[PDB]
């Protein structure tokens, strides 16, 4: 099982056991602040914005 | 605090959003307004609010006025984050019954962004009374009148329900199913009822609890059911629930309108959802 | 009122119905309609009718087929199952058939609520049979693009009814089903089908906790099945829906923080998972006690994915990702602690500050490719380029100068609160990393000159105006950091301040931020005074203040604030070093003393003088120094020089009163010959008529010759006859006491300046 091995890493960050295959193939391809929470829900609702979506 | 406080006592939303405004400048920086005042001039406002427009009304704001209440309830929890700190006060404290009562003309007082801001009211009002409450459920179940001379929580559940027949919004209908929750529910406000206001439990009963428990249940909104069936069951655990809901399900069902019926077995498959 | 009508069937058609649906076959005789002419509400309620029946006839239709795969043995059922994939691959309409809704009969409040109900239903039963024909295929069956065509149905049904309990419990266990059975589609893809839905979901509807909690329940899940490839999955279908609608970077973070903690089933999604046990890790290599996933391994795998390709596209995705964490991870853990006692959450934050700084200067190590330039590369593919390449560098510096921000201040409270003394001070950022950031931004300033997007670019100011200064450049180990922004700020200003006119078209904005950074880091480290990249910098800006015709567009009053400032500011630092004579000696020849006097020396004295009550940045040298040059500019004439002359004096005299000192009496016999010459000729009773207003310690020295002599001799002109008056009546019977904390006197002369200025250009 190859594992991703990166050089030139400052010697105390160990890299994540990620696998060699799965990372080649994922490289190459007012309080307006407390309405925002009630305004994206409603928006959300909206059958319009279902629609468009 | 007297420039602030005279602000409240007989002025419109206008004059009183100024000072609550720079009552929340006040409290952004952490100045400890004691509770006990900021709690009187709240319900002086309100009360100058209620009056002007009853003047207003017999002599013959709406955004400015739910834009009071909205600072008003942030400045009650910002200042209770400072002030009351380690303790919950009980639902039946001196100060905690002050703030239901200010909730409860908030409520009743008159009223895109208009939804925004109701939502926001609801929602802080309902974290007001999760501050007030004993913040742990109880047992669910156990195995005319006067409207004053009620216990204040009585009254808040009561406009509650009133106040729930005239929204459709499932933001509004969430907070304020949570405000009862907080209410029937981590506080034994029907409970009490109950043993000492037979008469208002029976009427409530009725006449709004169960009815319009039912009508909040939708599959398209389980979030709304989520809250509305462990209230609904509250209440069959307590007297006339049982009769009710033995009509309700009757009538519904037995309905020739083959729509109610369509509608009835979604309202009872999403009641065992949540069972 | 008109409506489509079919007579031969009983037939009133939906407008949003496709033709070729109701009517398939293409027989000789193409069908016959009517249009109908209907009461409007009669003809919605036909077409609410029929559009009923017709969804139930499509809910039979689902559930026979649903009923006849159930009935196929246990041979014959990937058969069956290839058969129907082929069909719906093979079908034109089956994504919209088995997607598609009634958005225009919804909203009836008559005959709109069934319709919801049987859509529900239609839409869990499509999510069913596409299950089931999931669960029957071979597990590792080759798929590619078109396993979307299958999957959008799933999403399409999270789309209209994500709130409802029933709908969203049968997608997350059918989505669990498939990432177990495609289990190897699922570890390298596939999550990129579904994540970016469910995060959409999850941000639009904050204000249900229960779909939240249904969605995070479903996320731990995946990361209990796919543990790292799973986040880095996530990350990517994450990235593009990042903004700075659009997923936030709020939910993002709430959604990790459920991940790493356990959360409980409140729908009851496992119950309804085909391979209901135990969720294990579906790959034995991530088998392990791995159930919680903290933010700092988020970190530690975006940065990973970085180090990997540093100029891959999915690096600056990551790069994105990780903008969006850190901000949001240092405020979780200032809350954190600031919710618990001090003690114990002190070496807990201090712990997690050293693994974020590690995690960081890992990346930064690990990123060298992106501190090349540009290399020189129709116009919009350049312009996508330049994008391309200003992105990661941009990002980069962006994380690090937050993160730098945040933990510099915030280490010092916590090493202040630490209890213990042994905690040593750990130079995040070390002296490798901090040569990163430089050389990223040296990069990005050598883009600039050419884009206007470079220079106004956040991550670049930022790190200028914001990094710079917090960086000690005490040590000589750091300097050369230093030292390279230094000169790379020399050579574009010199490359403006050159024969190119062309690019004096630069925006003075960036130019003036990058300035007031400069500013910042000398103000905050004076010790960096004597690099001489700064003193030719603080030259090449003092040559660009003044009108010099490249061997002219004036800056705007920003730039020249800002350098002015500089200057001022390089003076405090170097008392003898870099003299203020040295600074305007180049200046004084005539035909360049207008320049000097309403670009460097006005704005000069009214920045130093003006402030304070007291202005001891400027020593007594340098004010006799400056009293000379204006008094050489008088003495030794245009009206223009003149008028800057006599307003630099005014600047001098309020805003140097108190440095002057025991130089009264020189300089009332200068303003004395200045009055006999006639060197002002206009204006110079204007002088008067400000030194009778304010009362300068001047004016008590001047009134005799004012009131018995200068007012003796008559008048010339109307012009200078007004101005005589106004003395004269200003001199007796008027007190007028004007001047106020030397705040009106300085807003006066900056308006004259101002004035002045906008006059000798036009």
């Amino acid at each position: 099982p190859q594992m991703v091995k990166i050089s030139k890493l400052p010697s105390d960050f160990t890299v994540p056991k990620i696998r060699e295959s799965f990372m080649k193939q994922f490289i190459d391809r007012y309080i307006d602040q407390k309405l925002r929470k009630s305004v994206f829900s409603i928006r959300a609702r909206n059958l319009l914005e279902k629609e468009t979506a | 605090f007297g420039f602030i406080s005279c602000r409240f006592t007989g002025y419109p939303s206008t004059v009183q959003e100024q000072a609550l405004l720079w009552l929340h400048v006040l409290s952004e920086l952490d100045i400890t307004v004691p509770l006990q005042l900021l709690i009187s001039m709240f319900s002086d406002g309100v009360n100058s609010v209620k009056e002007l427009a009853n003047q207003r009304k017999s002599r013959a704001d709406d955004d400015m006025n739910l834009n009071c209440f909205i600072l008003m309830f942030d400045l009650l929890l910002k200042q209770m984050e400072l002030q009351d700190d380690g303790i919950t006060m009980g639902l039946e404290h001196s100060l905690s019954k002050d703030i239901i009562s200010i909730i409860n003309n908030v409520f009743q007082a008159p009223w895109c962004n208009l939804c925004q801001s109701s939502i926001l009211c609801y929602q802080l009002a309902c974290e007001l009374l999760e501050r007030l409450a004993p913040k742990e459920e109880s047992r669910l179940v156990e195995p005319k009148f006067c409207y004053q001379q009620l216990p204040v929580t009585l009254r808040l559940i009561y406009t509650i329900f009133q106040e729930m027949a005239k929204f459709e919004e499932p933001d509004i209908l969430f907070n304020m199913l949570n405000c009862l929750k907080i209410l029937c529910l981590h506080g034994e406000c029907l409970y009490t009822a109950r043993k000492d206001h037979p008469q208002f439990l029976a009427y409530i009963q009725d006449h709004m609890l169960i009815a319009s428990l039912w009508r909040v249940v939708k599959s398209e909104f389980s979030q709304l059911s989520s809250l509305a069936v462990p209230l609904l069951l509250h209440a069959l655990s307590l007297p006339h629930g049982a009769d009710i809901f033995w009509t309700i399900i009757n009538g519904n069902f037995n309905s020739k309108d083959w729509k109610m019926r369509f509608e009835a077995v979604e309202k009872v498959a999403v009641i065992c959802r949540f069972l | 009122h008109y409506f489509l009508m079919d007579k031969r069937w009983n037939l009133i058609h939906y407008n949003k119905t496709y033709v070729r649906d109701i009517y398939p076959f293409r027989r000789s005789v193409s069908p016959q309609l009517n249009l109908v002419h209907m009461h409007p509400e009669k003809g919605q309620e036909l077409i609410q009718k029929q559009v009923f029946t017709r969804k139930l006839e499509e809910v039979g239709r689902v559930l026979f087929l649903i009923s006849l795969t159930q009935k196929i043995p246990t041979a014959h059922k990937q058969s069956h199952v290839s058969m129907l994939q082929e069909d719906l691959l093979r079908l034109p309409s089956f994504p919209r058939s088995a997607i598609d809704a009634e958005f225009s009969l919804f909203s009836d409040p008559q005959a709109g609520k069934e319709l919801f109900g049987l859509d529900t239903l239609q839409k869990s039963l499509w999510i069913q049979l596409l299950e089931e024909m999931f669960l029957g295929m071979p597990s590792e069956f080759p798929w590619g693009d078109e396993i979307m065509l299958f999957l959008n149905v799933f999403n399409g049904a999270l789309i209209l009814h994500p709130e409802d309990s029933a709908l969203l419990r049968q997608y997350a266990a059918t989505v669990i089903n498939t990432a177990v059975h495609f289990n190897h589609l699922f570890s390298l893809s596939g999550y990129q089908w579904i994540l970016p839905t469910m995060l959409q979901v999850y941000s639009d509807y904050e204000s249900n906790p229960q779909l939240r909690r249904a969605i995070e329940f479903a996320c731990h899940q995946f990361y209990i099945l796919h543990r790292k490839p799973f986040v880095l999955q996530l990350f990517a279908s994450v990235a593009p829906l990042l903004e700075f609608k659009g997923v936030s970077a709020q939910c993002l973070f709430d959604l990790l923080q459920s991940l790493e903690g356990e959360t409980t089933d409140i729908l009851d999604i496992l119950e309804l998972v085909k391979a209901e046990k135990p969720l294990k890790s579906l790959d034995f290599c991530y088998g392990n006690e791995d159930l919680t996933f903290s933010i700092s391994e988020a970190i530690k795998l975006c940065v990973t994915v970085v180090a990997y390709a540093p100029e891959s596209f999915r690096s600056l995705q990551m790069l994105m990702v990780l903008e969006a964490l850190v901000p949001c991870y240092l405020q979780k853990m200032k809350r954190q602690t600031s919710q618990v006692e001090t003690v114990p959450a002190a070496r807990e934050e201090i712990a997690a500050t050293a693994a974020l700084a590690t995690s960081l200067q890992a990346l930064l190590y690990s990123v060298e490719v992106l501190t090349r330039p540009m290399t020189a590369p129709e116009e919009l593919d350049e312009r996508i380029s330049r994008e391309e390449f200003r992105r990661p560098r941009e990002s980069l510096l962006n994380i690090c100068t937050e993160f730098y921000k945040h933990c510099g201040p915030r280490l010092k409270i916590l090493q202040n609160l630490a209890g213990e003394p042994r905690v040593t001070a750990l130079e995040l950022l070390d002296v490798k990393s901090h040569m990163r950031l430089a050389e990223i931004a040296h990069s990005l300033l050598k883009l600039a000159p050419y884009d206007t997007q470079t220079m106004e670019s956040r991550g670049l100011r930022r790190y200028i105006m914001e990094m710079l200064p917090i960086t000690d450049w005490s040590a000589e180990a750091v300097r050369p950091a230093l030292i390279l922004i230094l000169k790379r700020l020399d050579r574009m200003f010199n490359k403006i301040h050159k024969m190119p006119t062309l690019r004096r078209q630069v925006e003075w904005e960036p130019a003036s931020s990058l300035i007031e950074g400069v500013c910042l880091t000398l103000q905050r480290q004076p010790i960096i005074s004597f690099l001489p990249h700064l003193r030719s910098l603080i030259n090449v800006c003092v040559n660009l203040v003044m009108g010099v015709v490249g061997p002219y567009l004036s800056p705007p009053l920003p730039f020249s604030t800002a350098v002015v400032r500089l200057v001022a500011l390089q003076i405090q630092a170097l008392k003898e070093d870099f003299p203020l004579s040295h600074v305007i000696s180049p200046f004084t020849n005539q035909e360049r003393r207008e320049g000097m006097l309403l670009n460097l020396l006005i704005p000069f004295v009214l920045t130093v003088g003006s402030g304070s009550k007291d202005s001891p940045w400027l020593e007594q040298p340098e004010v006799q120094l400056l009293l000379q040059t204006v008094i050489n500019v008088l003495l030794p004439l245009a009206e223009s020089t003149s008028q800057a002359a006599y307003l630099a004096l005014k600047v001098i005299l309020v805003c140097f009163e108190r440095q002057l000192g025991s130089q009264w009496y020189w300089l009332s016999l200068q303003v004395k010959e200045m009055a006999l010459r006639k060197v002002g000729g206009l204006a110079l009773w204007d002088f008067l008529d400000f030194i009778v207003r304010t009362r300068i310690p001047i004016f008590v020295l001047l009134r005799p010759f004012i009131q018995c002599k200068l007012l003796a001799q008559p008048a010339e002109n109307h012009e200078e006859l007004s101005a005589r008056q106004h003395i004269s009546d200003q001199l007796e019977r008027r007190f007028i006491p004007r001047p106020l904390c030397k705040s009106s006197l300085i807003a006066e002369f900056n308006s004259e300046l101002k004035i002045l200025k906008e006059a000798v250009h036009s």
